[PDB]
């Protein structure tokens, strides 16, 4: 919980040593301090999401927080956009080979979703040096 | 005997022209016919030859050729034909993934002197340079590398042959927003061919790839901003950095790094393009890449010093626009009080004292906010002259942090302020703040101080505009001849006068007592001396003042678009006067018009007046005496006509000036009011 | 002899093109000089002269002319010169102003017969139509009122002439969104020439200008929006109302006053002008008038039911956009917490409990909430299926409001509630929510209930389509012949039945049994009876209704756009089912496309089963059996790929349908699940 | 303070009946209950605003609540928008002889204000059957 390589950093890491399944994780956030929902439970390993530690405390996102501090991200440090064909050229290295996330619910791109935006020729988002793009469940309306 | 399938242009086709001016009479398609092969694709990879091509052929090959008068015609219409179905050679074809070889069709066409005709740019011209913008980026390197070879008249003619085709496209269409610049190609392959000549002028001319600064520790940002990284587990990894031009990376070169080019960087400018295109949407294009439009922010060094800082006004408000939209959304969905401006208190007796514990606490707790707009409030009692009120209060003797150099006429960071790098933290964010707000100082800087700022240190040549009794007392060493140990005195250590007025003996060397300067040494004391006032006797004060300008203007392009020379138009301002661009830039609020008398009584009072009173008028309705970067109606004048006696209500922000409802009945007071 | 100077197409020039038809050897160009100044401006407004114009000369002088061939060739030309230079004899001129003499020149115009033929087309006809469009407001109302006393086929034939350029207007143009449809001007004229010929209907028509309701107590705004009024101190004064047409104000007379018009007013309608139209900037249109275009809502007669409701999605949605965008103000200004939707707890035990002290509260505390959009939440555990757990739990004998008839397959309103004002006040309310949330109800009202709300009584048309069993045995009276006193044992005294089942004996006029019915009074006892049911037996009940239905729909344009035939098509919906309108409307989320199979399982078992069994799947998609009103296709389909067993996962408003990632793996228990 | 023709309607009628200046007239707004700033005491009588009588209380209101009610009647009960030629040829009367306030301060709209609008073809709102407008002091940035 102090020295990197002894805490987990992802949730299927921790389940086990942290000795639980993926539902009955005890967790609490990193901004609200709450007993994660068990949709934002499950995604925090889906979404790869990684564990803050404040003071040798595990803290995990709620999503509400989550998506709120994204579309902070997204409007306070904003560097340019680009299409889904200009990193494999100006990167030049295949995307799914690449860490790109979701710009709303920060899960990591994926490689059907990164190829909508080749055919409908949509721009993706880099901030702070990392990019960032929208997700499937962040496609409705 | 016609050679017709083989290689054109060559030795071969020398004596081949040559003996069919042999006997000239009637011999009118036999040389179009011998050099149309000439103008092919595939004939020229193959023909002539980091790379394959022969420039000792060519150049003399054209000289041979010229006792005729029909050729430029016939050298003009194969390259019509020649480049769309070349540009799709590397578009769709891709060849120099296929060859190095294939760069030399370029060169050839290039070299004739009779393109100096502008009838190739009805059509013939630009669609070749369509392809030669449409490189690849190893194949630009090279190609630029083999520019950094050339003269600079070749350079120049070069330089003017694209410049001359923008000349040609501002006269050719009237540009509007529903005509817009960036979808027209061409001037986009030009200023990108451009900036191949643009970046041949830094890998050609004066390269300096070592004295960079200390790399400048970027801001921490804010608890809620480090917590994502660690969210996202990205706080291994650092930044990417700024936006960053690729041929910057591909040359690996910066053009920070260049001292001086072949030709100077300010004659690189096309000036009428900047008259008619407007930045609204272009810096739309900067930041978001688009279809068939591109950003001329990309090639920043066609624009003059009028026009680049008018797309930083728009960064600057984007910036500003999320930074209103951000604390939009503190209120709703955390109930954090909406704080839309940088407000700023303080007391006229303590504004350094105000403002410093202000802007580091805003500097430590929450270093976004600093990109919120500016707002000054005093005690009792705006921002526009706020500055003025900082820059003497700063440049002071009397506060103890610069000195004047009289004949300079320049300031310049005194090294003997101890404990003062608090106070040296401001003087960074104002100028951040006068630059992030687009205002206009009376600075006089010398110009290593904007050329330490965006990376590159201080030489031997910032010296002299720094301060010259030094600068000429190292260079008459080096303009010497003699045995310089017998003749000279001179050793490494050196004596620097603190403030107290006892000049301090300083050992540049590890012991310079101990070892003195011979003839070839002579070269390490200005290295060590020429960087010692410039960069290291001010080193722990300068970065003090260079993370107090970097945490304002990090997020900006300021670093992308700008040189140490634009800074000064930039932050200094202008020293020029109109007033019949003031006249137009006025709406008319309140109700007073242009042709009624008491607008050209202000016209008058300052035409009466020479220059310095006209700015001591312009003091009060911009700011300053110094104009606005480049032009002067850039900032409107405003007219208010609202209901006298007193003197006109006159803002230096929103430019108003009220009016009651003849010419000689208000100035005596009112130039009264202007020189008090 | 040849007559040109004086006024042309008198009887004289009867005469003459008579005489001129005699001996008709070589006469080709005779006939169209002698007609020609008939195409002229000032020969019409003195030829052939509330107004001063020969209708019996006119009807009966093209009679005499068509026995020839080239004349509908020389009528045009001229005609083609008359009208753009005649359009600013109004539009300039202002002639109107000058003189009520100048309409004439359009009907000599329009009465011929050969304008049947398309060759007007080209340009001739439409700016004739133009200049007619651009009529003053009393010009157009004489002229309308001209247009009261025609026969059917002559507004039929002057209908199908408009219509028939508006069919050849949509075969002329591929309109878009910058292929603009407002802004061409024919369409524009046109129809606004068809809405004189749509108010000709009204005033030729059936007219009842006196049994309109009690005037609509328009609803007690929230406190805040009375005391800005009495900061303005305009509570003296009340609204001017709605939306109008002015030529609604200029006749005097509205069409919801129309009973029966000449021909019915669902003929009056341009279907391919609608499938081409988009109603998004239209209705920007509508409620802010432009420059060169103009709002086709303001024709509301020339949409057909599928489209005028598309509009009033539209009306609601930026009624629903702005009441977000209040409570965004609330929050940020008041520190009001954030309310962007009229969320609705209810237990499924109490629903009809539970919402009218929900909405009771909003329709009492701030009235303004209810044009928020509609959330429903029950206990534990949606907003579309809300609805049918509301109508049949009002709509049932057993919760006491309403009676089924079941001949007619209609409800009807019970008038022997006793004190159930504030359940019906609900019923109202929920009306107004379906409507103002667009979505689809399984309601049987007769159309008197939707003719009462809009401003007009019931009459004795109404009641046979409400309950013909009483409404035949009132025009049995009418049609019998005999001395109805002896004859009949009928006098004004009834009995009218409880839910007790008693009937109780109501004297409808001031003592029922001391006067009896006579042949004359046979008229007064149905105007009294046949208001009885319909209107004031249950007039306390239905205000509570119209209370409720009015606060929702009062600031909506409904009472504008709709007449009360189309309001059943708008909350009742619409009986029709199509599918390959369906399996286009659903663009691709989760990752099914529709080539593939599990695409057509669904069409392929629905059309398997009969048309109601599809209702009984489209029930679970939609919301129930009852399709969106006019096509079917408006709602979309929406297919969903995510990840079986179980049945899939399928709501009722976004659409969505799970499916796993074969044909018959899954349909009997999908089937089961629709049929359960 | 009860009965209508007693108690004044505008501020220029209430400051002799109420025994004061433009300067020194003590007032409470209608929302905000507070004493009145002096450039929103002015143009109470300017304005011509009227007084809203809470249980007797002659109430005033004050400026950032005037046009941020005036701003929710503008978002709340818009009717339609119109051309400032279409009030002439509609309610067939003279502008200046029409009270057509500001929709945002609420002062009566001017007599060269309103010819701006025939001018530079903008147009006016209706709002609650009432007419409004946007005046000179309101045509800043
Ligand atoms: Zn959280
Ligand atoms: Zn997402
Ligand atoms: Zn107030
Ligand atoms: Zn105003």
């Amino acid at each position: 919980f102090q020295d990197p390589q002894e805490r987990p950093r992802k949730l299927p890491q921790l389940c086990t040593e942290l000795q639980t399944t993926i539902h009955d994780i005890i967790l609490e956030c990193v901004y609200c301090k709450q007993q994660l929902l068990r949709r934002e439970v499950y995604d925090f390993a889906f979404r790869d999401l990684c564990i803050v530690y404040r003071d040798g405390n595990p803290y995990a996102v709620c999503d509400k927080c989550l998506k709120f501090y994204s579309k902070i991200s997204e409007y306070r440090h904003y560097s340019y956009s680009l299409y889904g064909t200009t990193l494999e050229q100006q990167y030049n290295k295949p995307l799914s080979d690449l860490l790109i996330r979701c710009i709303n619910c920060q899960k990591p791109l994926s490689p059907e979703e990164k190829q909508r935006h080749l055919d409908k020729k949509q721009r993706f988002h880099n901030i702070r040096g990392r990019w960032t793009g929208r997700c499937m469940s962040c496609s409705r309306s | 005997i016609d050679f017709k399938d083989v290689t054109y242009l060559t030795e071969e086709k020398v004596y081949e022209i040559l003996e069919l001016c042999r006997e000239r009479e009637d011999y009118s398609p036999l040389i179009r016919v011998i050099g149309r092969v000439f103008s092919s694709a595939e004939a020229l990879v193959q023909s002539f030859r980091d790379v394959s091509v022969d420039i000792d052929a060519i150049r003399r090959v054209y000289t041979r050729l010229l006792s005729n008068e029909k050729i430029e015609t016939a050298f003009l219409n194969a390259l019509v034909y020649l480049s769309p179905n070349v540009e799709c050679d590397l578009t769709y074809h891709n060849v120099y993934s296929r060859d190095p070889n294939y760069l030399n069709l370029f060169i050839i066409v290039m070299e004739n002197r009779n393109l100096h005709s502008p009838e190739y740019l009805e059509m013939a011209l630009p669609l070749f340079c369509k392809a030669m913008s449409k490189l690849p980026l190893a194949a630009q390197g090279k190609l630029i590398r083999l520019w950094s070879k050339y003269n600079a008249d070749q350079i120049r003619r070069m330089m003017e042959t694209f410049q001359q085709l923008i000349t040609y496209k501002v006269i050719s269409n009237e540009f509007n927003s529903r005509n817009l610049v960036n979808d027209d190609d061409a001037i986009v392959a030009a200023s990108k061919c451009l900036k191949m000549v643009y970046y041949a002028n830094v890998v050609g001319g004066e390269v300096d790839t070592n004295h960079n600064e200390e790399d400048d520790e970027e801001p921490i940002p804010e608890s809620s901003e480090l917590t994502l990284q660690e969210l996202l587990g990205e706080e291994r990894r650092n930044k990417k950095g700024p936006r960053v031009d690729p041929l910057e990376t591909e040359l690996g070169v910066k053009t920070l790094d260049c001292r001086k080019p072949l030709i100077p960087f300010e004659e690189f400018i096309n000036e009428p393009l900047n008259e008619v295109l407007e930045m609204d949407k272009d810096y739309t294009f900067f930041k978001v890449e688009t279809e068939n439009k591109f950003s001329f922010m990309t090639c920043p060094f066609i624009l003059n010093a009028v026009t680049k800082n008018l797309g930083l006004y728009y960064d600057n408000r984007i910036r500003m626009y999320s930074e209103r939209r951000i604390t939009v959304l503190y209120s709703l969905v955390q109930g954090q009080q909406l704080n839309p401006y940088l407000r700023l208190k303080v007391r006229r007796d303590h504004i350094i004292d105000d403002a410093l514990v202000r802007l580091e606490m805003i500097a430590m707790e929450n270093p976004a906010d600093l990109k919120k707009q500016l707002y000054v409030e005093f005690e009792g009692e705006v921002s526009k002259e706020f500055f003025q009120l900082v820059v003497e209060e700063i440049f002071n003797p009397d506060i103890g942090m610069f000195t004047y150099d009289e004949s300079t006429k320049l300031f310049w960071f005194n090294p003997s302020s101890f404990e003062t790098e608090g106070q040296f933290t401001l003087i960074g964010i104002v100028l951040g703040l006068a630059i992030y707000n687009n205002c206009i100082l009376d600075v006089h800087f010398p110009m290593v101080v904007y050329r330490k700022l965006m990376g590159k240190k201080g030489t031997f040549r910032d010296l002299g505009d720094s301060h010259p009794v030094l600068y000429q007392s190292l260079k008459d060493l080096l303009e010497y001849e003699g045995n310089v140990e017998d003749d000279m005195m001179i050793t490494f250590q050196i004596s620097q006068t603190d403030l107290f007025g006892n000049p301090m003996m300083y050992d540049l060397k590890e012991n310079g007592d101990k070892i003195p300067i011979t003839n070839e040494n002579r070269k390490e004391f200005v290295n060590l001396y020429s960087d010692y006032i410039l960069n290291k006797s001010v080193e722990k004060q300068f970065k003090a003042f260079r993370r107090g300008f970097h945490m304002v203007t990090n997020e900006s392009p300021l670093k992308y678009l700008f040189r140490p020379e634009e800074i000064e138009l930039l932050i200094c301002g202008s020293r020029n006067l109109d007033f019949q661009a003031l006249e137009e830039t006025t709406e008319y609020d309140g109700g007073y018009t242009r042709d009624s008398v008491l607008i050209r009584e202000f016209w008058e009072i300052v035409h009466s007046f020479t220059d310095e009173q006209k700015r001591l008028f312009l003091q009060f309705t911009t700011g300053t005496d110094r104009a606005p970067v480049g032009g002067l109606g850039k900032l409107k004048m405003i007219i208010a006509k609202n209901g006298t006696e007193r003197l006109p209500t006159s803002h230096t922000a929103f430019n108003v000036l009220l009016l009651p409802e003849s010419k000689e009945k208000l100035k005596e007071r009112l130039l009264k009011a202007i020189t008090y």
